[PDB]
């Protein structure tokens, strides 16, 4: 997954040293860490242990992957059966020798990094002099009622970012009142899970859509 | 283990302040341990809840307890950067020179994440600046590996004293 690489790199920039976990569609969890691993150590040199609220302590399979240059990224992908939310999830990275490496307690619902919304369309309003934006939530993602959005209004090449509008939870359309006529606008939207029930960061920007406004009456 | 002791570990990990109090009010072992040997004081310091850490210490929580990996509550708080919890454990007699199975002291873990304010507080309570871990890394060797010249100048001034 090439997008999964960019999601891991974004979280790595926020905090490279610590263990990083995130969920995409609330039925999964991926915990990873990038270290300056030598040529000798492999995925069998560590132990990824986890425990849910009442489930017993279990081991997660570890995968080794090369990142950037001279660095190795170890990551665990939890089974979908153990991806429950709103409950404490304890994590322990321990070398097979028994030495402690990491120790975290997270809630899956608090580390959501969604995908970019899809199906963005742009039309004129039923009333005169407005542009209506409509889009779809990230595909195959539950609880769309708690997804927040933000649309970006761009202009011609060389400049842009004319306006930034935040859309409330659940609502997937937007009306624009103050737009100049006979000009090419370019729109884009991104999604994130809403607080306090959820937490995370903004997703990637959707594929843009352009529009040319009519003459102002 | 105990049914009250096992509940206290989960209540402390979940950050439920009122549950932690009412459990040991019913007679829960404040020094209960999971399969990793962690006490509620470990989990309360891990999640970063000063109000739960202080109440455990008042009810008689072992401040020098170390899990099967050798990490104490002072280790975890120094890692996550909970200065108020680092200060609370020390007031109750926390061992500042405790080492884990990596030979790392709280001075090592704090310097590895650049927690400048915690490194100074640990040094004021008698932290061994010359302590080396299993890799032969002192608290100064770590500062050179990460490259915090701000932190690197602080420890050299402490080793000269």
């Amino acid at each position: 997954d090439p997008k999964f690489e960019s999601k891991a790199a974004l979280l790595a920039a926020r905090g490279p040293e610590e263990l990083l976990c995130f969920t995409e569609r609330l039925e999964d969890l991926v915990c990873f860490w990038e270290e300056a691993a030598s040529a000798g150590v492999g995925p069998g040199q560590y132990s990824f242990s986890y425990q849910l609220e009442d489930e017993p302590w279990k081991l997660c399979r570890l995968h080794q992957a090369p990142t950037a240059r001279g660095a190795v990224r170890f990551w665990c992908s939890l089974p979908t059966a153990d991806t429950s939310s709103f409950v404490p999830l304890e994590l322990r990275v321990t070398a097979a020798s028994g030495a402690p490496r990491y120790h975290r307690v997270i809630h899956i619902n608090e580390v959501v990094l969604l995908d970019a919304p899809v199906g963005l369309v742009a039309r004129l309003a039923d009333e005169s002099g407005h542009v209506v934006l409509r889009w779809l939530p990230p595909p195959e993602t539950p609880m769309t009622s708690h997804i927040r959005y933000e649309v970006d209004v761009s202009a011609g090449q060389g400049a842009g970012s004319v306006q930034r509008v935040e859309i409330l939870e659940g609502r997937t359309e937007c009306v624009l009142s103050n737009l100049r006529g006979r000009t090419r606008y370019t729109f884009a939207v991104r999604a994130r899970m809403a607080e306090p029930s959820f937490g995370g960061f903004w997703s990637a920007w959707s594929e843009p859509v352009s529009l040319l406004t009519p003459s102002d009456l | 283990g105990s049914d009250l002791g096992k509940k206290l570990l989960k209540a402390a990990r979940a950050g439920q302040d009122v549950e932690v109090r009412i459990l040991m009010a019913n007679g829960a072992d404040v020094n209960a341990t999971d399969i990793w040997g962690a006490t509620p004081l470990h989990l309360a310091a891990l999640i970063g809840r000063l109000e739960i850490v202080e109440v455990l210490l008042k009810n008689g929580a072992d401040v020098n307890a170390s899990d099967i990996t050798g990490t104490t509550p002072l280790h975890l708080a120094a890692t996550k950067g909970h200065l108020e919890i680092v200060e609370a454990l020390l007031k109750y007699g926390a061992d500042v020179n405790a080492s884990d199975l990596n030979g790392a002291t709280p001075l090592h873990l704090a310097a590895r994440r650049g927690h400048l304010e915690i490194v100074e507080v640990l040094l004021k309570h008698g932290a061994d600046v010359n302590a080396q871990d299993k890799f032969g890394k002192t608290a100064f060797d770590i500062s050179i590996d990460i490259g915090n010249g701000d932190l690197a100048e602080i420890l050299q001034a402490a080793a000269l004293e």
